[PDB]
DNA sequence: AAATAAGATCACTACTGGGCAGTACCAGACTCGAACTGATG
């Protein structure tokens, strides 16, 4: 997809995370779409996207920042 | 013409993938249902609730968009001078992440489909989120929707208790009284755990009617398929049923993944390895009949 | 029946949107003190 990336920006081939055993005895649903969120958009530049959720936003150096009052359901959105 | 064109055998292969992963088969089951789903829709007899089963495969989110589009065509001669009147609006309902369907996320995604401004600055002006329901209560008689389409509405059930399972409901049974808006709920046949009941049924094979209309199924999806050569498929009628127990839908996309499949190596043609590289699991199959013959067996009570 | 779970409630903590009583300016416009001036019996 290379040729096609530098053709068309705003586009990721593949994306790949690892689900993280939890220290809980239940699975954390939040932690996964945080760093779900955190692995697409990083390694992007500053291209300018507005999530329909009011937490979440870019910052000055690029890196993702996702509040802790943030919801769960509104990450996954 | 029944056929495919035959001009796209010289176009590129992303062409002929898109072609074919458009065309949208109208076997007797899914214009009857739409029928009797339209004739639902146009006189309600009072009713507010049109659930509609049908194991994953049937076509119900095919459907659910033929009648979208269907409805909005037919008001489309009304909209030009009367706004604020979307014809009908249809979501998804969200699998929770903990053990009980969440509400609130319902509500403001209803209210996103609906184009719904300052869904952040709501108010509730004198139950779960009340500001979200009031206004959801109050775009659906505003905008008017003719049906409210909830797609994978089985996720209503995820309560895990005999006592709630009903009484989670009575947030969609209050919105529909007090707003009159028609709710088909689209679902599997999870949704029988529990109004108009529809039932999508596959093409059984003790009826030698279904297995004709399956075989004619199968012949108008041999003759779109974009090859060179038009492939035999009817002789492995009893293979094509093994692997799909009679659903048009997971056959359609079977047959896409063999022509994709074939398209990539630039062949001509499907034989019998073609089908099996792409086939579904044997247990993948008897997990679907189990669970289909369950829903069946519920559905049976007369 | 005793033991072990689990939701409900109170209480405190940290975080982040975000508006109202009030001031200031700039000509356009209306209304009428005060006067000016001409016709008239
Ligand atoms: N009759 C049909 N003709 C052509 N394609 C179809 C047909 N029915 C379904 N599809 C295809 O299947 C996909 C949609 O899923 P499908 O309708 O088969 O499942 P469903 O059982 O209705 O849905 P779900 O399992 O999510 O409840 C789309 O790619 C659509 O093109
Ligand atoms: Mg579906």
């Amino acid at each position: 997809a290379l040729p096609k990336l530098e053709s068309d920006r705003a586009r990721v081939p593949v994306v790949g995370i690892e689900a993280i055993a939890p220290e809980s005895r239940y699975f954390n649903w939040k932690e996964y779409y945080t760093r779900a969120l955190i692995t697409l958009e990083e390694p992007l530049i500053d291209h300018k996207f507005d999530y329909g959720v009011r937490g979440i936003s870019r910052d000055n150096f690029g890196k993702i920042n996702v509040e802790s009052k943030v919801v769960a359901p509104a990450l996954r959105r | 013409s029944t056929g495919f064109p035959l001009e796209l055998l010289t176009r590129p292969a992303t062409e002929r993938l898109a072609y074919f992963e458009n065309y949208t088969v109208a076997h007797p089951r899914l214009k009857e249902v739409y029928e009797i789903l339209m004739r639902t829709i146009a006189e309600p007899a009072g009713a507010s609730f049109i659930f509609v089963y049908g194991a994953s495969g049937v076509g119900k989110t095919t459907l659910r968009l033929r009648v979208e589009q269907k409805l909005t065509e037919l008001a489309l001669p009304k909209l030009e001078s009367d706004r604020a009147r979307v014809p009908v609006v249809g979501i998804e309902a969200i699998a929770p992440e903990s053990r009980y369907f969440n509400w609130k996320e319902y509500y403001t995604r209803a209210l996103i489909t609906l184009e719904e401004p300052l869904i952040d600055h709501k108010f509730d002006y004198g139950v779960v989120a009340p500001a979200l329901r009031r206004a959801l209560e109050n775009a659906l008689i505003h905008r008017h929707p003719d049906v409210f389409f909830v797609d994978e509405a089985q996720h209503f059930g995820k309560v895990a208790s005999g006592y709630k399972l009903q009484d989670q409901l009575d947030c969609l049974k209050s919105l529909a009284n007090m707003t009159g808006i028609l709710h088909c709920l689209l679902g599997t046949y999870e949704l029988l755990t529990f109004s108009v009941d529809i039932h999508f049924r596959r093409y059984c094979a003790d009826s030698p009617e279904d297995v004709q209309a399956f075989k004619s199924v199968l012949l108008t999806f041999q003759q779109h398929l974009p090859l060179a050569e038009t492939p035999n498929l009817v002789d492995h009628w009893e293979y094509f049923y093994e692997r799909t127990l009679g659903c048009i839908g997971t056959l359609k996309d079977w047959l896409k993944r063999v022509l994709s499949d074939a398209l990539d190596r630039e062949a001509t043609t499907i034989t019998l390895k073609d089908l099996q590289k792409r086939a579904l699991s044997v247990a993948q199959c008897q997990k679907m009949f189990k669970e289909i013959q369950e829903g069946e067996r519920q559905l049976s009570e007369t």
